[PDB]
RNA sequence: UGCGAAAGCAGUUGAAGACAAGUGGCUUGUCGUUCGUUAAAAUGGCCUCGUCAAACGGUGGAGAGAGUCGCUAGGUGAUCGUCAGAUCUGCCUAGUCUCUAUACAGCGUGUUUAAUUGACAUGGGUUGAUGCGUA
């Protein structure tokens, strides 16, 4: 793993608190500096740096990097063939880009690459390059409509062009715009045929010598990816169903691969004989982030050889120029053929003007094996961060999550949302709470279902088993604002405490006799006001519970489960009305407890029963987080302090799309800010793993942490026998 | 860190016994005992005794006399047992053992030769430790723990006469260096305000804490980590907490220096020589809910104002999320000075109090969130306007709009202005449900009935409404049913509450049939408008016409 | 199975429960049938419990429950609650029995300390019967 | 890529009185046989060793039945008066029977013609005869002489021990199952006496005061014994002389007990009890002798037994009634050239280095609605719902899968009069249940939303809508009156 | 779109430019165009890798089914009849009564708290649907 931020060699290329458009745009396998000698890769970035890096053994502490003499252009990609090298570049009327192709040379002065400028294309809509990189097709928009042009780049072997109205049918001109919008194109290694995949769902192989077309109709929603095999007789296609089809182009015969946990936004054959398929799966059940899974797979038995994925959190809001991909209709998982430009303008305006800029998530840590559990939409990604690779992925609700690739209308259905999950403190059970949503346009379309599930695994198996589920805990249609696992003194850490927005509480516990997790204790008040500013805390002794409802922190006992009482009235203060609705009641240890509400941050001792410290939060966290998310923004320890965490959206010379994070720690009842750290990007969740560290989740999901004769014969034989 | 604070020899018995505590006496002959009756014979008495114990038999009793040895007594039968002298200097604190648990021939002068609980059984001579001024016996693995004023700590185990550990403990003149409640530590009190817990397995301090106030007769209770302490010239025996299955409530320990405070149980009246009165009757230390009662040994409150995250180049604050301001200029000195600016000769006017408060807190005069305030400050300015001066139009409007008003709200029915009263119904954020139910059932037959039923429903739990609305007469509830039947949703569920809380049988019939007819037609109209809300091809021969 | 293949959802033999089972914390009257009912409830005799509560004359039910001993009205009510939970057409005839048990023994089961915990099955049955009332209101509208 | 998730059958929250594992196991004892005897069946014992035959003591004959045909294999009829007790020895080799003339006669089992020895016990009727359970050559007979006797079957002239001491009508023996010197006897004055046989034997070492006259005493552990008599049974720890459970869940007197251990069951131990009012009940000794299942019979049940712990075949529960009949409920249980050509097909990789396994497991067969939902034939899935032989939860789960999954309207588009009548005719039945009625509500609402003109045309679904209206009227009266009961006990908190 | 509670409470829906069609304009409609506002459809659907049979262990059940015109409570019909009421031994429903392989449903038995074994050469060829009636 060649870490960029590990060294100034190429973290000097990008470590900026504002500028991440410096991107890595191509990797080549050879050495562009010296030919004919390869175990090291040359990476071209999107600005013009060319870094040569050894990935065999330790990375060299001074790579062979250069910087090519480039204009304002921004490096679309590079291209290789036998010997020679091309590069392609993008430009500055109607918002279209403009492409320009150069050729490279290196040899005379070994610092610069000299360029040559073959040709230009002055308006480009869509582009693709063949598998060998020997030719490339693109679209034009030159008038009544667009146009399609193919050109060989490493030779003037062929360059043709035609208006695509001669591709399109006569039926499509009296039909919807999806029938003539094109979302994919591909060419084979000879330039004889070309695949145009349309947003209506069809594919059309044109034969480039005579412009005769052949229609392939299987995709019932938009075609998102096309590729040819090397001989050109098989076409891989992928779309909004999560099914990779491969079309035998002789008999037009599909072979499918149907449940690929993400829509195929790119697919291509990979090997010399074509023994691997590489795919990019967009995993669009969460609309708040574009989270791609990289999956190659061997073509023999179609098994996922080396699937690759980062951590998959679901933030409360959309993040940073995130556009859910194109489709046929404008849904809650996609957007139609018209609304991409308006949606990106609206999303930029929402990040600029608006006020509720909270995109924070809940992540949990399994207290047995220290891997963290990102609850995806209707599923969890179990992921360990000492090697940053996914343990597994598991569906925890009963939707149409896995059984079906949903398409044009059906994308307006959502699978149930996992909103809470907490482990019991010995890591033996996982409590999860989900909101099951009904489909629209029927009688029960406006009453949700609330399901609380209890899962178990032993310490070997990677996936959990449902032991029980309670549909509608706390009553029908009432949510669960907060679940809290219980300490090791109530039922040997096998109890949970769920809270309503009525202020009702239910204590559930697992008893072995009736071998199930059943409802032990109940305290329901029947108010007529509701608020989801509910928090909960427990004494480590297992004696008294701090029920932080809105504006009011009640103190209940555990034996009779009502409000605390001593008959002697030894100033038994069992309620703390504060200036605003409270969103954290985090008790650091059995002496005192930190309350956080939307104006101030108080701390209250109980061996000296009054307020000890207070802090000002309103200039920082005003109306920007939803009420109930400060609990995931701040956290604690079990000995060594408490962690607050604020966010400053940066400014120009109006706010911008850029952020910075100010995390601060306190020891021992808000005494000293002994940690004042600033991170270059928005921070979304922070939480204490159980061995005195605090992990946090960056908005671009980097998990960070705040912590405390014979010799020459041997050499030549290992050469000559390898 | 205290406990429930009140009350201003065999060590495991109680009452219903005869005398399982026979102890020595100050300024008397040697010793005595009493009942709630066992005989008081002699254990070869008339010496310089300072305490007295037994072999946990009460007929093998003794008088622990300062003569280097002790003999047995006959306090039940009449047959004595033989003895054997070891030393001849001072055995005033002799403690006879059980069946081979913890015994050695240590009298007073560094001669702790190990022996057994017998008159002729011997062991090694474990007199190796120096001159110890605090020698105690514990049950780690039954052990003599010596703390020496040659200052050094040592711990020998009288199970195989084996010196377990020892170090240099610099202990000064103590008050009570008593072993711990689970025996794992040594609670040694410093003279006036301190009690340090030291590790009594390694001779090192583990937690040196201060105490609350003056206390002299301190000893660990039969608790987890709790001690009892009586005042020096006081009968006040308080309890503090720094056995775990079904703990003790009385008869825990008898070491006190009060007005003859012998044999200290919870009800400690009938003493062994004293015949005194009794006190508190609680148990030992619980887990963590009694420390909300005994919240002592810390009384250091100041005026806590809201601080700010420290300005280390705060000019790069990056688009603050307020409306127009950035930070309120805090003036706590002006907050205190507004009291002097208000407590003046504006005895009936709002020219030097209301303008003063609204100048010190530049708000819209009915709104929160431009806070910088203290509850003691708001309580004292509310006291200064509850004095010589509700005729202010800004101060007592903007501060029932404050979530810290603190229970000076009881006269809100006792003063009756319409707009201030309705504003104190809606917005005053702590209200007594006694006064709320009185205002509810003292009906003026208006929309403030709806405004008071709203708050009584939306901030109190239904059973806490029911138990404290049992406290009503019957004319109130009969006129309430009559006014509901005469002439809405929250009062329907309030009617449900009054029917649940009047009780079962003691009703009348005509009011019940009137309410039955009224709610029958109420369910009929509710059903019909619920229905309203849930309610919101070619023949074979035609004949038609066309244009001519 | 593949390493990238997600785990499907499977309930298996998980116990699905609701949020409302609170199972954890001279003559001159008639010729009634209450000796039959009493020594149906002292044992667990479903057969002669069925032959005693297929009697559906209102005065017979009334003074039968009046002559019943109040220490076992709670278990008569438990048997009625479980039978109307299982068989849904019994709710018509059998809830005549359950309203008379509450009216007559209105003191015993208000002096019992845990009413909901002792007759949980009645509370869960009536909650699931009356919870869907807005839905079939909209249906019949 | 994954495999396709199976369609999960819609399970609701569980209703009260579910089927426990204990009552599922004890409910598969069925196919009752009723055999009319000449008189009341007083005792029934089982063969211990090949635990597959049982002896029923009627009046003046003892019949051994087989546990595979349930007919009388053999019968013992040469008694002069009413035979009372008949038990097998612990080796199962011979059979003792106490008779109303006080003549214990022991035959060998499976040979009624060879009476092996006739112990002439007391002149009073001998009411209980059983061999030792540890020892083989001693036989304990108690009689209506208020004295039990231990007989060595070699010296069958004088009893080798005479256990007296009881004041009235000793009717039961028992032996303690680890200490073989320990005989617990039970009489009609209460007072389970029990005797150490190395001592004098004319005095018990202690006595257990069951207050009612006991009918039976059995031994469960080596420590605890259970005595039934009167309306209850009590259990007694024997090392501490002390009662620790009592269950009185009957109407009349518990006549008999017996006990099972280690047999193939969810219940690891089981005590069943027979009680003169028709009932035989099974109690589980591990959770505090709580009752788990019961049978009701057509008269007062006088004696009962089950198959012993090692039955290995057809397993039996037998109960003999005082009416004079016997009720049995059982639970049951190409060429050499071609083979030389196809030899290897049973090898399974023993001496082989690497052993590869990728044969996938064959899952359960898909039903037609599940494969139609898989094939996206949504209207065909609705049609496959409304066949007659479908379970109610299966119709509910395919309705719920079409509701959550796609479109009710897609499933209902191409319909008319003849193809909607299955749906509405099921919705009549589904509107009654709580678990179905939400789905029935929205399906009926959608079908009247998009078939309001077929309502006008066809009169033969107008009447179906009217019947549905009266159904929802009955159900809304029920859902209103349930809320009234809910309020009227909310008043009583 | 904003505030919210899951109910609800306030706000809407402009402009420019280009192109297409229709009759240089005029009308209408679009936009891989911009600025401002907090703001339905191209006949087009999801892979093979082994099935079948018989058990067993937990989990649910509205039980899957068949009788007795046996009881309890009902809803209702044909013809005659002034009604009274007659015949249809009137029909249907629910509960009860009686019986069965718990018949029903689902998950699992590769290791699991628990619980599985067995058949078959898992091919090729010819008819097999125009050869069939019990209706």
């Amino acid at each position: 793993t060649l870490k960029f931020a590990n060294n100034s060699l190429l973290s000097g290329i990008f470590l900026q608190e504002e500028e991440n458009n410096e991107s890595i745009v191509k990797i080549l396998l050879g050495d562009i500096t010296v030919p004919q000698q390869a175990h090291l890769i040359t990476v071209f970035t999107n600005n013009g740096h060319v870094i040569v890096l050894n990935y065999k053994g330790k990375l060299v502490e001074s790579p062979k990097h250069f910087k090519i003499s480039l204009a304002d252009e921004k490096l679309a990609n590079v291209f290789h063939s036998e010997g020679n090298y091309r590069i392609l570049t993008t430009f500055k009327h109607n918002s279209l880009q403009s492409y320009r192709l150069y050729a490279l040379t290196f040899d005379d002065a070994k610092k610069q690459f000299e360029v040559a400028h073959q040709a230009e294309w002055h308006n480009v809509i869509l582009s693709n390059i063949s598998s060998n990189g020997k030719l490339l097709a693109h679209m034009c928009k030159d008038v009544e409509h667009k146009s399609i042009s193919v050109v060989s780049l490493f030779d003037d072997s062929v360059n043709l062009s035609f208006p695509l109205g001669s591709i399109l049918s006569s039926q499509t001109q009296s039909l919807s715009y999806n029938t003539r919008y094109v979302s994919s194109m591909a060419i084979d290694n000879m330039g004889q045929q070309l695949a145009v995949g349309f947003a209506s769902g069809v594919i059309s192989i044109v034969s480039l010598a005579d412009l005769q077309i052949r229609l392939l109709k299987w995709h019932i929603d938009s075609v998102l990816s096309l590729s040819f095999s090397h001989d050109g007789s098989y076409l891989l296609s992928g779309g909004w169903e999560k099914v990779m089809s491969l079309w035998q182009l002789e008999t037009n015969s599909q072979q499918f691969l149907p449940r690929l946990n993400g829509i195929i936004i790119d697919c291509q054959v990979l090997g010399p004989q074509g023994n691997y398929y590489s795919l990019i799966l967009q995993m669009t059940e969460n609309n708040s982030n574009s989270d791609y899974q990289f999956l190659l797979l061997n073509a023999s038995d179609l098994t996922s050889k080396l699937s690759i994925n980062g951590p998959l959190p679901v933030f409360n809001s959309t993040i940073k120029h995130i556009q859910q991909p194109i489709s046929a209709m404008n849904t809650k998982n996609s957007n139609s053929i018209t609304s991409l430009n308006h949606s990106k303008k609206k999303q930029s305006r929402k990040l600029i003007k608006s006020r509720r800029q909270d995109f924070t998530t809940n992540v949990e840590i399994n207290p047995i094996n220290k891997n963290l559990y990102f609850p995806h939409i209707s599923a969890v990604q179990i992921f360990d961060f000492y090697k940053n690779e996914q343990v597994n992925y598991q569906y925890l609700t009963s939707g149409v999550n896995n059984s079906m690739g949903k398409v044009r209308f059906e994308l307006n259905l959502q699978d149930p949302i996992i909103t809470d999950l907490k482990f019991t403190k010995d890591g033996q059970w996982m409590i999860t709470y989900e909101i099951e949503y009904p489909p629209n346009d029927l009688l029960s379309s406006k009453d949700l279902t609330h399901i609380l599930k209890f899962w178990t695994k032993n310490d070997n198996e990677t996936n959990w088993n449902l032991k029980t589920k309670v549909i509608n805990p706390h009553g029908i249609s009432v949510p669960i604002t907060k679940i809290l696992p219980s300490p090791r003194s109530v039922n040997n850490s096998q109890g949970c405490l769920t809270a309503d927005n009525n202020g009702g509480l239910k204590f559930w516990s697992f008893d072995s006799h009736e071998s199930n997790w059943c409802l032990k204790k109940i305290s329901l008040p029947n108010f007529n006001h509701f608020s989801n500013s509910v928090s909960l805390a427990w004494s480590q002794d297992g004696s008294l519970i701090f029920h932080g409802f809105d504006d009011k922190l009640q103190i209940l006992d555990f034996d009779t489960f009502k409000k605390f009482e001593s008959l002697e009235n030894t100033k038994t203060v069992s309620e703390f009305t504060l200036d605003s609705e409270i969103q954290t009641v985090k008790l650091i240890n059995d002496t005192n407890l930190i309350v956080a509400t939307r104006t101030t941050l108080n701390a209250i001792n109980l061996l000296r029963g009054q307020v000890i410290n207070s802090f000002d939060l309103y200039p920082f966290v005003n109306g920007v987080y939803k009420n109930g998310h400060m609990d995931r923004l701040i956290t604690c320890d079990e000995r060594t302090g408490n962690i607050a965490l604020v966010i400053n959206q940066q400014l120009t010379d109006v706010p911008t799309i850029n952020y910075k994070s100010r995390i601060i720690i306190f020891d021992s009842d808000l005494s000293t800010k002994l940690g004042n750290f600033t991170h270059h990007e928005y921070i979304s969740w922070i939480g204490w793993n159980y061995d005195t560290d605090f992990i946090f989740l960056d908005i671009e999901s980097t998990l960070g942490v705040v912590g405390t004769n014979s010799d020459i014969f041997a050499e030549q034989l290992h050469k000559l026998s390898s | 860190d205290y406990v429930q604070v009140a009350d201003g020899l065999m060590v495991n018995k109680g009452n219903y016994t005869l005398n399982v505590i026979t102890k020595a006496l100050e300024d008397t002959t040697d010793t005595s005992n009493d009942h709630l009756d066992n005989k008081a014979y002699t254990g070869s008495d008339e010496f310089l005794s300072q305490y007295k114990i037994k072999a946990k038999a009460k007929v093998m009793s003794i008088k622990i006399d300062t003569k280097n040895s002790l003999v047995i007594a006959i306090l039940q039968n009449g047959l004595i047992e033989i003895f054997d002298f070891k030393l001849t200097l001072l055995h005033s604190f002799d403690i006879s053992y059980d069946n081979l648990k913890y015994a050695k021939w240590f009298t007073e002068n560094g001669t702790e030769y190990v022996f057994v609980l017998c008159p002729l059984q011997d062991d090694k001579v474990c007199y190796k430790l120096l001159e110890l001024t605090d020698c105690g016996s514990g049950e780690s693995s039954p052990i003599k723990e010596l703390s020496s004023t040659i200052i050094e700590g040592f711990s020998f185990e009288n199970s195989k006469l084996c010196y377990q550990f020892g170090k240099l403990y610099k202990l000064n003149q103590g008050k009570i260096y008593i072993y711990s409640l689970p025996h794992c530590q040594l609670q040694q009190v410093i003279e006036f305000p301190m009690v340090d817990k030291l590790s009594p397995g390694d001779d090192l301090i583990s937690f040196q804490p201060v105490s609350v106030n003056r206390v002299l007769l301190t000893v660990n209770n039969v608790i987890y980590l709790l001690d009892l302490l009586h005042c020096s010239t006081l009968s006040q025996r308080e309890l503090t907490h720094v056995v775990i299955n079904s703990e003790k409530s009385h008869n825990s320990k008898t070491i006190a220096i009060g007005i003859s405070t012998k044999n200290g149980p919870n009800p400690t009246s009938s003493l062994e020589i004293i015949n005194i009165d009794v006190g508190t009757n609680t148990l030992k230390d619980s887990l963590g809910k009694s420390f909300q009662v005994g919240n002592n040994d810390s009384s250091v409150i100041l005026k806590p104002l809201f601080d700010d995250k420290d300005i280390n180049d705060k000019r790069v604050k990056c688009n603050d999320v307020s409306g127009d301001s950035s930070v309120p200029v805090l003036h706590c000195n002006e907050v205190i000075e507004k009291l002097s600016a208000l407590q003046d000769n504006d005895i009936t006017s709002f020219d030097d109090i209301f303008f003063k408060e609204l100048k010190i807190k530049e708000e819209h005069y009915t709104e929160k969130d431009r806070y910088i305030s203290d509850p003691g400050f708001l309580n004292k300015v509310l006291d200064l306007i509850f004095g010589k001066f509700p005729k202010t139009l800004t101060f007592l409007l903007t501060h029932p709009l404050f979530p810290l008003s603190r229970t000076r709200n009881l006269l809100s029915l006792l003063r009756d202005q319409p707009r201030l009263f309705k504003q104190a119904i809606v917005t005053c954020p702590n209200l007594p449900l006694n006064e709320l139910l009185e205002e509810l059932f003292s009906i003026r037959n208006r929309e403030l009935l709806l405004d008071i039923s709203f708050r009584i429903l939306q901030d109190f739990t239904r059973d806490s409404i029911k138990q404290e609305m049992k406290k009503l007469s019957k004319l109130d509830v009969q006129n309430f049913i009559e006014f509901i039947t005469s002439g809405s949703t929250q009062l329907f569920q309030l009617l449900s509450l009054v029917l649940d809380s009047i009780g079962l049988f003691s009703l009348e019939g005509a009011l019940l049939e009137n309410l039955t007819l009224y709610i029958d037609k109420q369910v009929e109209i509710a059903e019909r408008n619920t229905e309203l809300w849930n309610l919101i091809a070619l023949p074979t021969y035609t004949m038609e016409y066309l244009d001519i | 199975k593949d390493l990238a293949s997600a785990t499907n959802y499977v309930e298996g033999n998980a116990r699905v429960t609701s949020g409302d089972n609170f199972k954890h914390v001279t003559a001159t009257t008639t010729g009634t049938v209450t000796v039959i009912l009493s020594q149906a409830l002292q044992s667990n005799d479903h057969s002669l419990l069925e032959t005693v509560l297929n009697n559906r004359d209102e005065r017979v039910i009334r003074d039968t429950i009046f002559r019943l001993k109040p220490a076992l009205a709670v278990i008569l009510l438990e048997r009625l609650a479980e039978r109307i939970a299982r068989q849904t057409h019994r709710q018509g005839p059998l809830n005549v029995w359950v309203k008379w048990c509450l009216i007559i023994h209105g003191g015993y089961l208000v002096s019992i300390p845990n009413l909901m915990s002792t007759l949980s099955s009645l509370h869960s049955t009536l909650k699931r019967r009356s919870d869907l009332l807005p839905r079939l209101l909209a249906l019949d509208a | 890529s994954t495999a396709r998730p199976r369609i999960i059958t819609s399970k609701a929250p569980l209703l009260p009185q579910q089927t426990t594992p204990e009552q599922r196991y004890w409910r598969q004892y069925t196919s009752a046989q009723l055999v009319k005897e000449h008189n009341s069946v007083t005792h029934i014992s089982f063969n211990p060793q090949h635990p597959h035959d049982f002896a029923v003591t009627s009046s003046t004959r003892v019949q051994i039945f087989s546990s595979r045909t349930r007919q009388v294999i053999k019968t013992f009829s040469r008694f002069k008066d009413v035979v009372y007790s008949a038990s097998f020895r612990s080796d199962g080799k011979l059979l003792c029977a106490g008779d109303a003339t006080g003549l214990v006669s022991v035959y060998d089992s499976y040979n009624p013609r060879t009476i092996l020895l006739s112990i002439n016990a007391s002149t009073h009727p001998t009411h209980v005869t059983k061999f030792h359970t540890q020892d083989n050559k001693i036989l304990a007979t108690a009689s209506d002489d208020r004295v039990t006797r231990l007989w060595d079957i070699s010296n069958a002239y004088e009893p080798q021990l005479e256990l007296t001491g009881a004041t009235d009508y000793v009717r039961t023996l028992s032996f303690i199952p680890a200490a073989p010197h320990l005989v617990a006897t039970g009489s009609y004055d209460g007072l389970i006496r029990l005797y150490d046989t190395r001592s004098s034997g004319s005095t018990p070492i202690y006595s257990l005061n069951h207050d009612q006259p006991v009918e039976n005493v059995i031994a469960v552990s080596p420590t605890q014994i259970v005595s039934c008599g009167g309306n209850n049974f009590k259990v007694w720890d024997l090392t501490s002389n002390k009662k620790l459970y009592e269950r009185g869940n009957f109407n009349k007197a518990v006549t008999c007990l017996d006990y099972v251990e280690n047999f193939d069951s969810p219940m690891q131990s089981a005590l069943i009890a027979s009680s003169l009012d028709g009932h035989v009940k099974v109690f589980d000794p591990l959770d505090n002798f709580q009752v788990k299942f019961g049978w009701k019979f057509s008269g007062p049940v006088l004696s009962c037994a089950v198959s012993p712990s090692t039955a290995q075949g057809n397993r039996h529960l037998v109960a003999g009634l005082s009416s004079g009949l016997l009720a049995i409920r059982t639970k049951k249980k190409k060429s050499n050239n071609f083979q030389r050509m196809m030899r290897g097909s049973e090898y399974q990789g023993d001496q082989e280095h690497i052993i590869h396994n990728d044969k996938v497991r064959s899952q359960r067969r898909m039903r037609a609605f599940e494969r139609n939902i898989n094939q996206f034939k949504w209207s065909e899935a609705l049609d496959n719902a409304f066949v007659p032989g479908m379970a109610k939860e299966l119709t509910l789960t395919v309705l719920q899968e079409l509701r959550k999954r796609g479109k009710v309207r897609v499933a209902l588009y191409g319909r008319d009069e003849s193809t909607l009548e299955p749906l509405l005719n099921w919705c009549l039945k589904g509107i009654e249940d709580v678990r179905s009625a939400s789905i029935v509500a929205d399906w009926v609402a959608v079908v009247l939303e998009l078939y309001g003109n077929t309502l006008e045309s066809s009169p033969v679904l107008q009447e179906l809508m009217i019947d549905l209206k009266t159904k929802v009227r009955h159900e809304i009266h029920k859902s209103k009156e349930a809320q009234r009961i809910e309020g009227m006990l909310q008043l009583l908190t």
